[PDB]
RNA sequence: UGCCUGGUGUCUUGGGUGU
């Protein structure tokens, strides 16, 4: 809900993941190089608001201009047993060892977009023209070619 | 009874092992 | 109610608290020396209210750079969910419906009349953040 | 309309929770206020 | 639309625990202490029970289009 | 088999920017005017001001892929605490007698100034250096 | 809408201008040819009658 | 559309041998082994038994691409030892400890049960 | 003239065990049978089809 | 060499401390419980009649991942590998559910209670679905209204968890070692002291804190795990375990046995 | 629309994505793609036998065919013969053989601004639906993995794929005679990683360094002696760097003057492609002249530069995989220490600013020539609250720690600048539109919560907060103005750029 | 002996996607 916009670059299996101490997989790992061009700080607090709402059984509440702080927040996640900056010790999924940088963690809501690659790959390599030029339609729906 | 009916320094002496303006409690109907 | 002409001769408080005269987290609220007394005639219901249907659902949008949240406002339109409940009985030229929708974890308190809470577009997913082996780049 | 045990289980539970929440919120923002004006 | 299954993430079956999770918040307990006492302790289950909106609900009422 | 010998006295031990490695200044006991500027693992060879230490250097270990040393096998190193192994990649022939030999155990850098007489023979392309303490 | 078009474009027209103030919203305008053309009623708008 | 099917990540074609070993001549008394339809599971466990060896002195393997199920193995030993030798014995020492691990494993469920 | 094609047809071996299909090309020896269960089309040899009929199902004697 | 100590054993669930093994050991066993061990789950459906407002393919995928016994598995033998035609009883078990809503008011929910075990192998005790007790009605399937109903014949099959993750016998298996951190494997990110902004792991209890004079050590490796392995309930802790221990000596016996017969 | 560009046959597109285990000059086709698209191929001698196979295999399996050609041109169609097995291929006919591995094709992305937007790519087929490039070529694409279609066009002659293969190839390109410097280097986390790796202080065991040896597709055989030999054998990160680059490469970079026993490890010295001091960062693997693989070019030739770039990426994609990297919330925090300092900065430029109000008012304040006195007071404001954002900033980038993933990532050049941590930690700065403060909308004010006539900074745009600590509304409504004419300004420039360029061409 | 099919509007307009 930040402007993240992304395609899936390849799938891993459950044993291929990271994980941490109590087993958690992550369903989603997005690239660090995100966040510092675009300064989208809004998408690491609803993270972290979102995991201390998930631990406690509330809903965050994210209304603009209030009066939440992050080390309030950071406060009700210390609280609860984990790191207050939201960061955890992960374990590599192929040897078992542990990373030595911490991952940052937490659910986030992600939402689908419209556009999917098996509606937009198209290939030609002969087919219908137009009658007046006799050169290749237009259109991936009609077997059209590439300008 | 509950909590509030409870004395002060009774309540003193539930130390664990203050409600946050930020944390809601889940709803399904919404309201509008 | 007041239009765009009538609020040039108004004089407009943000919030109730501001009708009335060193933390590192919380944000500076504006000085407002110029004046030696204000005389407001009006107050904000909530400022948060200045934005529309798309950018409602933004969460903590004051964070942001303000290009990311027109993004997000774009592509808000396009996410997949349950457009409508009867979605069996409709014959649409094109349906896309969300197995397990999922209402956010963090919301905001314009979601309520939108019924993003009854028809939600999205899932929670457990998200790290990690050069894991260099296919999310 | 012979409303189903879960929608009105999920309905009580509504009004449980929307009373719950006007009561606590502005409690701690009355708290929190109050605060904020002796600093 | 229903409760899911699984959950999405490490896999504990959490689609017999809806019906539970319902009769605890009809008794009072918090949303907290409910998922609790079904034990689901990763956060993880928890968000899978917490944030799941209940749609079969709405497409029921609707008329059966066969009898 | 040894090209250099002294013993220095550590002057400073300097860790700023780093947590596992150390920059230590010492000068010989025997003969000032020589200086020894050298980088060392702290985790592995932890050192303290003031230390004494037997700084040796020598172009071969005997008495081309690399291989675990067999536990059977003896070599100048079983002598020492602290083994390195560098390429030289200056060898400043200064002053009347001021010379300074540059030396790079894989990034981690040494400098030895010195009279010509006492680095003479260290104009080698690759070095040992055996540190005992 | 605003139907200004696209022939004898400017600047001017597609700013967001200070007496927008919660009447329109800030964020939400189409990319491309209609950026900022394009308005959204603020929240809790209206239009008279 | 162009996913392949799921069975073909331990599925083993007919035509495909399971191992295939290639000396690798560059060094003397090294080979390269290319397994079939496996992955870190036994790669890792493999090369963490073959590291200790003290007549093993250069082992290691690598992943081309998660998208195809294999890996490549290389493997040198020292002059008396045969390197194919090296690796029996690293199959059959792993599989002593899993046994007397069961075993054990067994043994303190019978008893806590 | 290939009495096979656009009739149900059944795998009975391979990786495909028990899965219901329609067969679309029959050249020779070599049957294209699209599957209902994902949406692709697979071939198959003749020997690994059963072709429904009035009465169950039959091999390839149809 | 290798030792074990169970700590917590329950039936769904054992915590076990692994000691004297290599890293790479238990790394392997953990991702062969994870998706390695076989299980059976249903992976056929054959829609007779479906009136509900789900869809026909929603109600399959929730059928298969439905969990089923399966204690006898090993004695079963997987679809590609049977030479019958069709499917037999010894590759396969066919479960049948019918449901339907009677009345012209409420709503009737249907459960994997009614999932009605039709044929299988003899004697084996397979194909069940998992029940927490015997009054626990078990995953919710689907909701019926009057003169909706739903009549399927389901068909479930031996595979692993490779295949698809409705065949895994485990949830999530936790996997710690080292909690003081003396082998310095990972750095500690902090703001003022690593120490006290960080959360003491739960083995913490387990192991002697380095004292405050300690070198470090560069002869140590990692030499005790603690892991916690939880199932779906279609196998027991114990039997995942040593069905992966089993699984992991058949891949390396095969190994051998190709590296045997090479020459 | 027909004659200077026209539609075409034999091309495909579809979305792209990254793989770092293809080479430079490699990209990766889905089958699908591969079973449409075609070569025709003549038959010979030296390749009938693989032709009837081909032939055999037929239209829908891979490797096939989809036609074959007499010489007379009748085209015979695979899918519709129902004797395939019944053709004999002779010398000179053509079938139209399936896409295979190492075929050259040209490869595209729109807008084709400069001749590195077209070059030739050698097939390799992949499962899945997206085209896939080694991420060094996603710069001069100008093409990024959040949606981007890119376009293939299949030669159908040898004397087009000579062409292809000889002047269009992807490692001729590497330096542009635009600016003669390389257009490609070492990207995003790759770069992040090498700076991390090859830090003073990173040190690799034997076991580990096994692996990192054997994934250099280049690496001869020789494990390298470790830097240190008693007590453990450990090799550094510059060590494994070194193995990747070719021998006899000279490298001398001088940075700040440093000496060379390096105290801060910067600048760089690599003596026949070992690397002796200096971290490896931008600066060296960078896309700037004078590096190393500008270097590389120049001495060693296009196919070992193309070489250097999957070394690099292999090598420093497995250490950092089995090391990590990550960025959190807690990144963009700095102490009450430095938030006491910027709030100080702050209210100093802002009790400046009202100085110079109050000069202005009173006819006290120095005309700038060329000015009017209401040009000068403004040029005067913007520059004071300019430097107090810059002098904030520096405050903050100077209290972050080495441990700091932001600092990490700027200092690495892999993404990020000093005006992002300065906006992320201490100050958002002046919001200026059409290069002015925020103009005055309302009647003689900026906002209706504003009183008339305020020339003070947050009444005209000075967003004094941070992005972690939160805009105010009219804060937050000035950055929108500004937001929004940044949007309008690439939107219109576009095409004036465009039409310059078209002009320029014809 | 009963014997197998390639052939696809146009013009406007709108909304989108990547730069
Ligand atoms: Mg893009
Ligand atoms: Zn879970
Ligand atoms: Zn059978």
């Amino acid at each position: 809900r930040h402007g993240q916009k992304g395609t899936i670059g390849v799938t891993y299996r459950h044993e291929d993941m990271p994980f941490s101490a109590e087993g958690i997989v992550p369903d989603l790992i997005i690239n660090p190089h995100a966040i510092p061009s675009r300064m989208t700080v809004a998408h690491l607090i609803e993270c972290l608001l979102s995991k201390v709402g998930s631990i406690r059984g509330y809903e965050g509440d994210a209304t603009p201009f209030t009066d939440l702080t992050v080390d309030a927040v950071s406060n009700l996640l210390r609280d609860n047993g984990y790191q207050s900056r939201g960061f955890e010790v992960m374990y590599n999924g192929h040897t078992g060892k542990k990373l030595m940088a911490q991952v940052f963690f937490g659910p986030t809501y992600y939402q689908r977009l419209r556009h999917m690659v098996d509606d937009k790959i198209h290939a030609r390599a002969r087919g219908p023209v137009q009658v007046l030029t006799r050169q290749p339609v237009e259109g991936r729906s009609r077997d059209g070619g590439l300008r | 009874l509950a909590i509030e009916n409870l004395h002060p320094d009774d309540r003193l002496l539930l130390v664990d092992p203050s409600p946050v303006f930020f944390l809601r409690r889940p709803q399904y109907v919404s309201d509008g | 109610y007041v239009d765009g002409e009538e609020e040039e001769t108004i004089m407009i408080a943000m919030t109730p608290e501001d009708l009335q005269t060193n933390d590192t987290a919380k944000r500076i609220k504006p000085e407002m020396s110029t004046s030696s007394h204000h005389t407001f005639t009006h107050c904000e219901i909530h400022p948060s209210m200045i934005l529309g249907v798309a950018a409602s659902i933004i969460p903590f949008p004051d964070h942001n750079q303000s290009p990311r949240n027109t993004y997000q406002s774009a592509m808000g339109k396009q996410a997949m969910g349950v457009f409508l409940t009867n979605y069996n009985v409709r014959m649409d030229t094109m349906a896309n419906i969300l197995y397990y929708p999922q209402k956010p974890l963090a919301k905001t308190q314009a979601m309520e009349y939108l019924k993003f809470r009854e028809l939600p577009a999205g899932q929670n997913a457990i998200v790290a953040i990690a050069c894991y082996s260099g296919y999310n780049q | 309309v012979v409303a189903s045990k879960a929608s009105s289980s999920m309905l009580k539970i509504d009004q449980r929770n929307k009373k719950l929440n006007n009561r606590f919120i502005r409690k701690a923002e009355m708290a929190a206020v109050e605060k904020r004006k002796l600093r | 639309m229903i409760i899911p299954v699984r959950c999405f993430s490490c896999g504990k079956v959490v689609g017999d625990k809806w019906d539970a999770y319902l009769r605890l918040l009809e008794e009072g307990k918090q949303e907290g202490d409910a998922l609790d006492e079904l034990k689901l302790k990763r956060y993880c289950c928890r968000r899978m029970v917490l944030t799941h909106v209940d749609l079969i609900e709405k497409f029921l009422r609707y008329n059966p289009l066969e009898k | 088999s040894a090209l250099f010998d002294d013993i220095f006295t550590v002057q400073t031990v300097d860790n700023g920017r780093y947590n596992k490695v150390s920059r230590i200044i010492g000068i010989s006991t025997t003969n000032s005017a020589i200086k020894l500027t050298l980088d060392i693992n702290n985790e592995m060879f932890p050192v303290s001001q003031d230390d004494s230490l037997t700084v040796t250097l020598a172009n071969s270990l005997s008495l081309k892929s690399w291989r675990p040393p067999k536990p059977t096998d003896k070599s100048l190193a079983d002598d020492y605490d602290y083994v390195m192994f560098g390429t030289v990649y200056k060898f400043e022939e200064g002053d009347e007698d001021k010379i300074k030999v540059y030396v790079s155990f894989g990034g981690l850098l040494m400098c030895l100034e010195g009279g010509y007489k006492s680095l003479a023979s260290l104009k080698q392309d690759n070095l040992y250096i055996l540190i005992r303490r | 809408n605003t139907p200004i078009g696209r022939d004898g474009k400017l600047a001017k027209p597609r700013q967001l201008h200070n007496t927008h103030w919660g009447l329109v919203c800030p964020a939400e305008t189409p990319e491309g040819q209609a950026c900022g053309l394009v308005k959204n009623l603020s929240l809790l708008s209206g239009i008279s009658i | 559309m162009n996913a392949p099917d799921r069975f073909e990540l331990f599925i083993l074609p007919d035509d495909v041998p399971k191992l295939k070993i290639t000396p690798d001549s560059r060094v003397p008394n090294c080979i390269i082994i290319k397994f079939e339809r496996e992955d870190h599971t036994l790669a890792n466990l493999l090369r963490e038994e073959l590291a200790l060896y003290p007549d093993v002195t250069f082992v290691a393997y690598k992943v081309e691409h998660p998208l195809f199920a294999n890996f490549v193995m290389r493997l040198q030993t020292e002059e008396g030892t045969r390197p194919k030798q090296a690796l029996e014995r690293a199959c059959a020492s792993i599989i002593n400890k899993l046994k007397t691990l069961d075993h054990k494993f067994n043994e303190e469920w019978n008893i806590k049960n | 003239r290939d009495p096979t094609l656009n009739k149900t047809v059944k795998i009975r071996q391979g990786g495909y065990k028990g899965k219901i299909g329609i067969v679309k090309e029959a050249n020779g020896d070599r049957f294209r049978v699209e599957l209902h269960n994902p949406n692709k089309t697979i071939p198959i040899p003749c020997s690994f089809l059963l072709i429904e009929s009035t009465h169950g199902w039959v091999p390839y004697e149809d | 060499e290798p030792k074990v100590n169970i700590i917590n054993a329950q039936d769904d669930e054992v915590e076990l401390m692994l000691s004297d093994v290599n890293l790479s050991l238990a790394n392997s066993l953990r991702r062969t419980m994870l998706a390695e061990v076989p299980t059976l789950a249903i992976d056929l459906v054959e829609i007779k009649m479906n009136t509900s407002v789900l869809a026909d393919e929603f109600i399959s995928h929730r059928l298969g991942l439905i969990p089923l016994v399966s204690e006898d598995v090993e004695e079963m033998k997987y679809s590609r590998d049977c030479t019958c035609e069709d499917y037999c009883d010894e590759c396969s078990v066919v479960l049948e559910l019918s449901a339907r809503h009677e009345g012209e008011e409420g709503t009737t929910d249907v459960y994997s209670s009614s999932l009605i075990k039709v044929s299988g192998p003899g004697n084996l005790n397979v194909g069940e679905p998992v029940r927490r007790d015997d009054y626990d009605q078990g995953i919710l399937l689907c909701k019926l209204r009057n003169h909706q109903e739903l009549n399927i014949r389901c068909i479930a099959k031996k595979g692993i968890a490779k295949e698809h993750a409705k065949w895994s016998p485990c949830s999530a298996i936790a996997f710690e070692y080292d909690p003081h951190n003396k082998l310095k494997h990972t750095d500690f990110w902090f703001e003022v002291d690593a120490k006290k902004e960080w959360p003491d792991s739960k083995y913490a209890t387990w192991e002697e804190p380095p004292k405050p004079g300690e070198v470090f050590d560069y002869k140590a490796k990692p030499n005790r795990f603690y892991m916690t392995v939880e199932t779906t309930g279609s196998l027991k802790a114990n039997q995942v375990f040593s069905r992966g221990i089993k699984t992991l000596q058949e891949k390396l016996a095969n190994v051998l046995f190709e590296l045997e017969n090479s020459r | 629309g027909n004659l200077m560009g026209k539609r075409v046959d034999f091309s495909a597109r579809t979305v792209i994505s990254g793989d770092p285990n293809l080479e430079l000059d490699q990209v990766g086709v889905p089958i699908s793609i591969a079973k449409t698209l075609s070569y025709p191929e003549t038959v010979t001698q030296y390749n009938i036998h693989r032709l009837t196979e081909y032939v055999r295999n037929g239209p829908n399996e891979h490797p096939g065919a989809k036609y074959v050609i007499r010489d007379n041109g009748d085209r015979i169609d695979l899918r519709y013969h129902k004797r395939a097995g019944d053709i004999v291929l002779q010398y000179g006919w053509k079938v139209e053989r399936h896409l295979m591995d190492d075929d050259p094709v040209l490869f595209n992305r729109q807008p084709s601004l400069h001749k590195m937007s077209m070059m030739a790519h050698r097939v390799k087929v992949m499962p899945y639906s997206t085209f896939r490039l080694n991420l060094s070529v996603t710069s001069p694409y100008n093409a990024d993995f959040d949606g981007d279609e890119m376009n293939l066009h299949v030669p159908q002659s040898e004397e087009t794929r000579a062409e292809l293969s000889q002047l269009c190839a992807v490692p001729l390109q590497i330096v542009s005679p635009q600016s003669n410097k390389p257009v490609m280097g070492i990207v995003q986390d790759t770069l992040c990683g090498v700076r991390k790796m090859t830090l003073r202080d990173t040190f690799i065991e034997y076991e580990q360094v096994m692996n990192m040896l054997f994934w250099v597709p280049s690496w001869d055989g020789v494990v390298p002696q470790p830097a240190i030999l008693k007590p453990k054998p450990l090799w550094t990160g510059k060590q494994l760097l070194s193995i990747a680059i070719p021998s006899g490469i000279h490298l001398q970079r001088t940075d700040g003057g440093n000496s060379l026993l390096s105290p801060k490890d910067n600048g760089m010295l690599i003596v026949d492609g070992k690397v002796m001091f200096g971290v490896v960062d931008k600066k060296t693997v960078g896309s700037g002249g004078g590096g190393l693989i500008h270097t590389v070019m120049r001495e060693k030739g296009p196919k070992i530069c193309a070489e250097l770039f999957g070394n690099i990426q292999k090598v420093v994609n497995y250490w950092l995989l089995h090391n990590g990297f990550s960025i959190g919330i807690g990144d963009a925090i700095a102490d009450a220490s430095t938030m006491k300092e910027i709030t100080h900065a702050i209210s100093s430029a802002k009790e400046q600013v009202q100085e110079i109000i109050y000069k202005a008012q009173h006819n006290e304040l120095e005309l700038k020539p060329g000015m009017t006195l209401r040009e000068s007071f403004e040029g005067e404001v913007s520059r004071t609250l300019n430097d107090a954002r810059d002098s904030a900033g520096r405050s903050a980038e100077m209290n972050l720690k080495d441990l700091n993933n932001v600092k990490q990532m700027v200092s690495a050049g892999s993404k990020g600048s000093f005006i992002n941590i300065a906006q992320m930690s201490a100050c958002v700065g002046q919001q200026m539109v059409e290069g002015k403060r925020i103009a005055f909308g309302f009647a003689d004010r900026s906002l209706p919560h504003f009183t008339k006539d305020d020339f003070s900074p947050e009444s005209k745009g000075f967003v004094e907060n941070s992005y972690l600590r939160g805009l105010t509304p009219q804060e937050f409504f000035f950055h929108a103005m500004a937001g929004r004419e940044g949007l309008i300004d690439t939107a219109v420039k576009t095409a004036e750029t465009g039409y310059i360029q078209r002009r320029l061409v014809k």
